[PDB]
């Protein structure tokens, strides 16, 4: 059962940066193209990879199994490549493009001006760059986990912001980002016009 | 009965250090100070008779640079007596 | 959605030891009053965290955001400042006092004379006091989970035990406390009346 | 509520090598008999566990207070032990031998010729001995959780395999093999005759 | 809970002059002058602590001109004990 | 053996971020004085630590026993505090000002425009903001080790550079900086004149 | 280099707990006796403990390798056992019962009345019990690391105390303890009698 | 100051597999070459390594620095590639070939039929392939740290071992391996012919 | 099981002064003596390890300007056998 | 037949030191402890051949730092008349 | 499986006074001896290791005085496989 299958034309390099520094993989690079599958049941991914790995020269990054959920990421500079392994994940799983959940955003919150109790907090449990306080801050959660890195991609292609922490498998796929006022605004409204365009299963 | 806890220096300021490192150094309950008069003060504190003996030992060890220390006592089982007839903090 | 809203009026030594112990914010000290909120979806408690560090002093050492649920804490000398802190928080989230899930109790036992071959198990798999071979064990589970520290203050103070573990956070709140027969049997009747005496939503 | 009630009669040395190299208690040596409780809620475990230390002399290895979930492993030398100790955990939770849940497979797959690319993650992600490039995989899902532990024990005992890793705790019990071909073939059939012949609810 | 200054002199005189140039050292806050008897008489002052640290050091250097110093001391942070038995100023 | 006394008068966010991100006591925050103090041998500091917290408000955060290099931070707002706790610490134990060793600087590289595969293993073995591919790279070791949170804080004060790392125990103190050129040239001489400034035995 | 060759007749509970709770092997229970061997180099105990396992019923907990201090100890209720394996390690070695480094004590000190912030940083860098703010405590430093278990064993069976820490390896052996403030002096009493009446090459 | 420079121009599967499995960097496949630079001191090779990331195609796993013990691993299919890598990094440096320490061998120890209670702390402190109870045992030691991968390579390039735990950094090179005993013996022969036909100054 | 205090004086007389001494000193709880001929008699106390450690010393300090005191020993925890089997007061 | 342990201490409070240490070194029984008079008792502790040796070497150690030890002595395996004819413990 | 001690001894009457002097040193157990001819005949005992190792040392030093003793030799933990197809008293 195919829960999200996003496609990454262009990975943001904070993003490429903050996903190379807690990957169980191979490590990829800022300007590769990304392909982002996560299904249910978790261990059946394992199949998945090895089918886009008996087609194309693309390459993994994240193969996380999760309690429920398993996520696959596999990259390469060629977005061909890319587009044929996912073209062999969708023939392997027998779905389409549509046949993926469509994602729900929770909650979508802008938090101005944090306090620096809660900014030695936030980034005391995180894994990429600090918060500091007075910087405003997004948080945001979607259902499927998976999509939560395009909410982290576009809301680095349309801004200048500093990505905190996104945990993109889970129940409840989450973001973090800080960065000044008006610049989390502009990442946050293309971080919403971004996940409610795509489209799938409800 | 709660156990006794006293320090006598000639000096205000050496009396004020040794009830503050008293108390910084044991779970101890300063009561109170007498003032015997020409320049003798003495701190009181008051409690189990580990936390008190600590306390003096710790007392003893501040006061000694700030002033002249002139005697460091526990008493670790007072009789009523003494708490009844002297304002020891257990008058009742 | 309020899950937990309960308030530790004062912190019992070795509960705000092991709290201390297992923070990621700033660590309290005993005689401090607390309060914790666990609210779903699980982010949306960085929202409600800002609300109480923009009105009050307060100051928080657990602010968890699990894979489901979301944990505050506050705590802070002056109790009007944490009650203060609380109305800003149910303001906040715009729900009543009792508001909160109302607490069940699904396993409470009370295990006589724990083997030698049970106490290195438990005591290797927490981060509390460890429980010594020969003491009797108290185990609880409450649901939410943030009812967890309400049962451990109250054993505590009503009793002289050990907390070996709780954990305030996850699925179900646990606590495991060990000590001699009549004190376990005391904290165990302090314990299960203490979360009875919580009212809320079914 | 009892989840999984399976019990081993002797433990492959991979497989206890696998158990007592990430256990929290008491660590199992190859051929001892064993024993796996899996009840929920988790934390009446703690009871259940004690029940077999008042009745019999098992050495516990793993209790694993899960999420939702709690899981006992007891081991002996002598069966006369170990079936005491069953007999005690059964009648404590006062259930049957069938009260158990039958277990699922919710995925089974054997993955030929994997190559590199998925053998580093999979044996970064692992806690076993290394997968190597080649070499044939078998993965595995059992629902209730324990179970996947006698999905490993019968899938070396009729077969020479590497255990990559097994998972016995959590929502899906998981099994990761390795090994050549017709081994990991004869592992895979093992497996599944041993998962399907397990009655419950 | 300020920090806590003591000059202690033999001499009223002294002490007047050290409570004197306390006060005009630094941002520090005279609360009194305790008289234990014999001729020991000792001002305090209290305030924050690199106030106070160059207070009484203001108040040691001028006060060894005109009289018997015999104790100077900061305590940075009294421990709330002292501040509530002992008369130093934060009684509640 | 004094090795290290040194007094930071005002944490910079990033700096007081990153301590805060790897406190294992309690942890500040910004705009706070701390002093750091780094003595031979190292268990002496139990005490030593134990004097400071008895006079005056200051509060720990990073108290490291190695037996030959004992670490200890303290941080308050008022500066008086934390001056009045470093001279409790010299008077336990009773050194001097001038008895701290003056620091050296061993190595200072600046790396223009690191690749992306050194920013995997830069980031992946570091705590603080990630480092992005492209961007240069100050690496700093001074000795002793306890004086390379002086240098962060002034390289923090001066330029607008992202602290990577900053590792004040062991032998070396070790400082990881990444930004643009101009800014890592103005944080390296920050860095290299904050550190000879520093009075002390040769 | 026979460094340590310390036999401990019978494991006081909390001593056997916390060996139980950070043992790399089998884990002992109370009442059992125990056997630590520490010599230099360190990779030469990888054959020294199988000598032992293949001679009698002992079953070990700890064994650390650094090329510079090996460690052992072995567990089992029969004390016979565990002396012949100590005859075994002794003859695999070629040395003797009094070529064992007496021990000296480095650093003994009690720090009565802990404050709370100092707790914080003892308790989250230990693994036994919690140390209480207000209690006492007691450290201490032995040469060589391994008798630090036996002041630990002897200070538990004389006092009522708290075991906080013991470290067996290393340069220098450190010892923990927490409780009331006459059985930290019983049990300071304890290990400094139970130290320096062990026979040894100077 | 150079240590080691060694060319593996193989890695072949279970040492390819375990550096894969511990390596904070890129990782390796089976079938390339590598290049294991260990340089003193430490904090040079930061820019060392990136020497080599400017110059060739090579992609790094291992990069350690201890200010005593700098080392590097890069590994790439085309054997050119590395051997470039190579010239560019002692270049840099401005050594040669042979101003490399030649190894020598400080402890081989054959240890056959391990018990299982011995398995458990071996296989409990180690990554690679478990060992099994009745297996042979191969422990070395190598002076310098890093020739501990070469030896590993040519052992397992030679015989059917299993291997266990390589450890190429800290004071002296650390190497496990399991298997039956005909087996060890040729990997033992293999791995003592492997060292000592390196040339170097002693 | 609470600390125990024994004082052995080769005459009853000390012993006698040295148990007064005990008693009057801290909170302990004189369970007997023992009688092992030849003179040797020994007071038992038993109590908190606070209370005991300054009970037997104010014993022993008051029992040498009597007596003849031959041992002073404090056991901060007796172990439950020593309770069973030898009369110390704690006999289940 | 169960190994005997027997420790010979002038003094009572000795004796229980030695007992205290002996109960607690290894797993033995106290049986007992016989008066032989002159102040010399004896402690006799009763295990197997591996407890009592332990356990004596403990009661030897700190035996000595409370008064004298007049005797030592582990015996593996008594005679069965030696445990019939004398009060060690197994008298049936 | 318990512990295994053998004395060799070439001639009967050497081995039977170390048979005698080791099941008098501890508890052990004499369960036979070998005839392996020309002389050489090996007593054993078995019990646990502590017994056993201060048995066979008696036995030699008993034995030193009568007989050519060959071989002293104590095995802690015998494997089940020697046990059980040598003849060395513990056959299943």
């Amino acid at each position: 059962t195919l829960r999200t299958y996003i496609f990454l034309d262009a990975l943001q390099p904070q993003l490429a940066t903050f996903i190379g520094k807690t990957a169980r993989g191979f490590l990829p690079v800022p300007g590769q193209a990304s392909l982002w599958v996560e299904i249910a049941p978790g261990i059946a991914i394992n199949r998945v990879t090895d089918a886009a790995l008996k087609a194309t020269k693309v390459q993994p990054a994240v193969q996380v199994v999760e309690r429920a959920y398993g996520l696959l990421e596999v990259h390469h500079f060629d977005q061909g490549e890319v587009l044929a392994a996912g073209s062999t994940i969708l023939d392997k799983l027998e779905v389409r493009e549509e046949g993926r959940l469509k994602p729900q955003v929770m909650t979508h919150q802008i938090i101005r001006a944090v306090e620096a109790y809660q900014t030695q907090i936030i980034n005391r449990n995180s894994q990429g760059m600090m918060i500091l306080p007075g910087e405003s801050l997004f948080i945001l959660e979607t259902q499927p986990a998976g999509y939560a890195v395009l909410a982290a991609n576009e809301a680095e292609k349309a801004a200048n912001v500093h990505l905190v922490n996104v945990t993109p498998y889970g129940a409840f796929g989450r973001l973090y980002l800080a960065g000044s006022e008006a610049e989390i605004d502009a990442a946050a409204e293309a971080a919403e016009a971004a996940i409610r365009s795509v489209s799938g299963v409800a | 009965a709660d156990a006794l806890g006293m320090i006598e220096v000639r000096g205000f300021v050496g009396m004020v250090e040794a009830a503050d490192a008293m108390v910084k150094a044991a779970k101890v309950e300063l009561i109170g100070y007498e003032k015997t008069g020409g320049g003798y003060v003495t701190a009181v504190v008051r409690g189990d008779v580990a936390a008190v003996k600590a306390a003096t030992e710790a007392g003893q060890r501040a006061a000694e640079r700030v002033g002249e220390v002139v005697a460091v006592h526990v008493i670790p089982r007072p009789h009523v007596n003494v708490d009844a007839a002297l304002p020891l903090g257990r008058t009742p």
